[PDB]
Formats: structure tokens, C-alpha cells, sequence
């Protein structure tokens, strides 16, 4: 056993896995950044309430969303894969990657 | 709420592979823990949360208490599983990690996720609990997992009674059911104070 | 743009994505560890030929397999999730996680 | 067989977002690159493979040539994408990495994935080619990308002609189609040597 670490430069990549997306609703503060009215995992172009609106391109089936905890980045749907977004922290100290646990 | 350093003691024992909390106790705990980390850090920006695992090959501090939520949550990815919890070592090490990171006027809290059999005498636990009390450490116990340890809730209650100071300490007994571990806890003082 | 790194202790975690697992048939050295008749992503208990046989527990839908490039680890089906496998390098220097590209 | 330091120059230009190579030229390239890193590192335990990106936010050496396959492949995850390839800067830099190789017994090879328009004068490219030939650098060119620049294959053939020595340099023209980029290359000397 050793620490797991995923990062890009100084940006920690924080993989968070939930069985149900709705549990993120109770996940402060990330509940405020998700937009649970949207279909398909989104990333945020900036810090704003419900900012995770930009469609990640070709997302893994169990990707729920990406939240960059600071700064801004280009904001376009269906352009940035998850991998590319790891390069798009743009000074975010943390890129939260929300995953859905795949059961059964 | 108040200023608090919290050491969350994660059950990563072999018992946590059980799917009676779906998809596993480990995962139900991880989600509760993650939510708790969010709640605690968002309750007060000077709150710190640390995480240790109690089983595996021995108690492992994943992070000493930090307000760095990213660092905390990153500790919940890639948990090892195995062994049995060393609850007394965990509480001892949690107290150490607490004392390591303690900032001025930070109350200290240990949260123990007791997802496995409690192989301790009641009196031994009470003594540990009384020591937590003397060191001004609050304790939250999350008791979950049906492993035919019939004495478990009462032993954990006795631990909680020993530690409890001004109702700062709490125990939640969470059955496996439709209500996920985390959704049960959300309504309890573990989250609400 | 910064180096991406994923790791557990000394073990690098190397995420590799293919649109088709069958491409890995041409991927030295990894192909030698894959049994391409197997359903469900597997990890290897050792670096024997065709060692990737142990069913990863509740794998992400896009997980193709896990290859640890050295040492040995517990060998069970449907026990170790991918996350737990990240703690199971057991001295492996590289944990190769093969992923399926999910288009659309 | 062939003992070789190889510097693989990756097209991570904006043109790589194109899905005409399914699912994206970038992904088609990445797989070809990974396979090539595997094939090169496994053909000879003293082979070294480095990777640079030609475009993005500027030419960037992901790793100088190394035998460490995990390190190489780890470079292929989370590539940035944008801009236009700086083929000349990339070849220049790749050459330097190869001249700097520790095992001078190694032959030197630049593999260029040109998946985007070649905006440099053909004469400028044959110059580069002859420079590489002088510096004993072999070049493999993977020419892919339906961007409608008709000069490209000819420009890259001209680059190829200039650098080629003892059939050490090769060009593969891979339009999108039923075969993945990597599958087309597997039958070429880029992979077979």
C-alpha cells in the first residue's frame, strides 16, 4: 500500500466515484458546481454555481463530470475529452473527476 | 459550525468487501467519507480533515488533517482492503495525526467507520473512550455491517458513552437497506453536528 | 501543458486507451499477456504468458484490462476492483490500465 | 535486431481533433504511437524511444529517448491539442535528443506522424532531410490526415528522398479507412524495420 496520486503539473487529479449521481447532490461544495439537469458529463469553464455545463467529448460511460477548482478554461461542448481536460486546469489546483461506480 | 480538526478512521478490513451495502461496504463508506470530507471542510474553511485506514497491513494515515479538500478526497481513491481493523491503534494514531495538525482553538474529532467486527472488550473500549474525552477528542462512530457481532453496537455505544462530552460524540447504527450508508449519515449528527 | 502522472508509490500507472482491444494484439509486449478470448477485463497475478486472466471486480465499462509489469499478486476473480488493484502492484514498476475508447 | 534510439514526433495540432480517423486522428495516432513504442522497445532491450509533440502550445519533448516503456507510454496520456505542427522545430529538437543519446552505438531515428498540413516549403524540407542524412538520422514519416493539401505527400516524399540512406527512412501514406492508422503501419517498415 502506498499513496495514490494522479496529477498534471501542480494540479491534483481527484478521482471521486459514487454509485449514484444523486449522491453528488449532497457532496459539498461540488453539488453546487454540477448541473444535475444536464445529460452527460460536463466540465466547468470557470468557477460559478452550476458551472459544470460543457460536454466532455467521448466521455467514458461512467464519467459523471469534471470540476476544476480554480481558474478558467475554454468552454465548448463535445470538444475536450477527459484526457485533454487534464491539461486544461489552467492553474486549477484540483481537477475533480466524478465517476459512477459500475455495479452488477 | 465550529472550528474542528477531524480524523476519519476508515474501515478497509476484509469485511468491507461485503456487498450487503451495495456495491460494497468499502464503496458505501468511501461515499459517506467523501461526503463527510465535503461537509466538514465546507462547514468551516479552517476545518481540517484527515483520513486513516484502520486495517489493511496496519493503520495507514492517508492524510493528516488538512483543509486541502482535494488532498483529502484524493486519499479515497485506490484504497487497499484487507485484514481486520486495529481500532485502538487507529484511534491512537488518529489522535497523533490530530495532534500533528492541530491548529489553535481547533476542537478535535475522530470519526470511526466501524464496518466490521469489534474484537475488543467493552471495558478496554471505555478506557480508550475515556482517554479521548480527557484529550478533548470527540468521537463519531458509524456502526454498519451485519457480521453477526451481536455485541458490536453495545461495545460501540460503550465507547461512545465513555468519550461523550457535552453530546459532542455520536454513534449512528446504520443497517444495510435501501438507504445508502451516506444518505443515512447525512441526516445524523455526524453530518449535522 | 504539464506531464500527466498517475502512480501508487513507486509504481507508475500507465493508462492506455484503444478503440478496439484487438489492437492490443499488436502491442508488444503487452499482447503476450492478453488472452483475447476472455470476457471482462482481467488483471495478471504474475508476468507469465497470458497472465491477464483474473476478473477485475465491477470494472468500469471502458476498462479493458490491467497488466502489472512485474512481481506477483493475489489472483482472484471478481474480488479486486481496479482501484484496489492500484494497491496491488506488489513491486511492479508499471501498472498498465487498458481502456476502451468510447466514441459518441 | 536494429539497435536504435527513436524520437517519435507526435502531431497534436488542431487538425488532430478531426474524427475522419476514428474516433479522432489524435486517438488513431496515439494508438499507432503506443504500438510503435512497444514494438521499438521490445525489438531490442537497448532501444530507446522518446516522444515529442509538434504542435499544441509549442513543441514539447514528453520524454527524451528512454528504454523505460512505462515512462514512454505514460507520456501518451493527457496530450494537449492545438495549434499547428512545427515540423522543423520538432525534427530539430528530435535530432538533438538523438545526438544526446547515451548509447552512441544506437542508430538514430525520428518518426514523424504528420497528420496535418506541411506548411513548409518543399526545398526547406529537403534541406532538413539532407541535414538529417548528414547527421546519420533515419526518418520514418507517417503521413495521414485528409486535409487536402496535395503538396504534403510530395513534400514529405521530398523530405524522405533527401534523408533516406540505405533504405533506413520510410514514408507511409495512410488515408483514413477501414483500417486503423496503426494497422496500416504494422505491415510497413515503420514497424517491421
Amino acid at each position: 500500500p502506498a499513496p495514490h496520486e494522479e496529477r498534471v503539473g501542480d494540479m491534483r487529479i481527484v478521482n471521486i466515484t459514487f454509485s449514484d449521481i444523486n449522491s453528488i447532490k449532497n457532496f459539498q461544495p461540488f453539488s453546487q458546481y454540477f448541473d444535475f439537469t444536464l445529460t452527460g458529463p460536463r466540465y466547468n469553464g470557470n468557477i460559478a454555481q452550476f458551472a459544470m455545463i460543457w460536454k466532455i467529448k467521448n466521455p467514458p460511460h461512467n464519467l459523471l463530470g469534471v470540476f476544476f477548482d480554480n481558474n478558467t478554461r475554454d468552454d465548448e461542448d463535445d470538444k475536450y475529452t477527459l484526457e485533454e481536460l487534464k491539461q486544461m486546469g489552467n492553474g486549477a489546483k484540483n481537477m475533480y473527476i466524478f465517476w459512477q461506480y459500475e455495479q452488477k | 459550525p465550529v472550528l474542528e480538526a477531524t480524523m476519519i478512521c476508515i474501515d478497509n478490513s476484509e469485511w468491507m468487501r461485503n456487498g450487503d451495502y451495495s456495491p460494497s461496504r468499502l464503496q458505501a463508506q468511501t461515499e459517506a467519507v467523501n461526503l463527510l470530507c465535503g461537509a466538514k471542510t465546507q462547514s468551516n474553511p479552517e476545518n481540517t480533515v484527515g483520513i486513516l485506514t484502520m486495517a489493511g497491513k496496519g493503520v495507514r494515515v492517508l492524510t493528516t488533517p488538512t483543509s486541502d479538500l482535494g488532498k483529502i478526497l484524493a486519499c479515497m481513491h485506490g484504497l487497499d482492503v484487507g485484514g481486520e481493523i486495529n481500532l485502538t491503534a487507529a484511534i491512537q494514531i488518529a489522535q497523533l495525526a490530530l495532534k500533528h495538525r492541530q491548529n489553535k482553538n481547533q476542537r478535535q474529532r475522530i470519526i470511526v467507520f466501524a464496518g466490521s467486527p469489534i474484537k475488543y472488550e467493552k471495558k478496554a473500549l471505555e478506557i480508550v473512550g475515556k482517554r479521548l474525552k480527557k484529550n478533548s477528542v470527540s468521537l463519531d462512530i458509524v456502526n454498519f455491517g451485519e457480521d453477526d457481532d451481536e455485541e458490536k453496537p453495545q461495545k460501540l455505544e460503550a465507547l461512545l458513552t465513555a468519550v461523550n462530552n457535552n453530546d459532542g460524540s455520536h454513534i449512528v447504527h446504520v443497517p444495510s437497506g435501501a438507504n445508502a450508508l451516506s444518505d443515512v449519515l447525512l441526516s445524523t449528527p455526524v453530518f449535522t453536528g
